[PDB]
């Protein structure tokens, strides 16, 4: 029974960390997408110019 | 988590052998020697029949 218990704490320290995994992709995703913003930004100064 | 998992395992090992694990070795050795110990009557009754 106690070699359970460690386990089930390995599996919930596991799911803790890619929850906060998570956070981590979608902040790049949006920076990701605030670079697809720039480039049409410069795009639409070529037209300018 | 890996700091949980390495007080655990530490509590583990310094508490060792439990107390159910050292009345079973004693309950052993005393079947042990009670065992042993009817040789000198089975000798006994052997030259008294």
């Amino acid at each position: 029974r106690q070699e359970w218990e460690i386990q089930r704490d390995n599996a919930d320290g596991e799911v803790k960390q890619m929850d906060a995994q998570l956070e981590s992709l979608k902040i790049r995703r949006e920076a990701a997408q605030m670079q697809v913003e720039y480039q049409e930004t410069q795009q639409a100064h070529t037209q300018a110019q | 988590s890996a700091q949980n998992r390495l007080e655990k395992y530490q509590q583990l090992y310094d508490e060792d052998i439990n107390h159910g694990e050292q009345r079973a070795m004693s309950l052993l050795d005393a079947a042990a020697g009670q065992s042993l110990a009817g040789q000198v009557l089975s000798i006994a009754e052997g030259v008294a029949d």
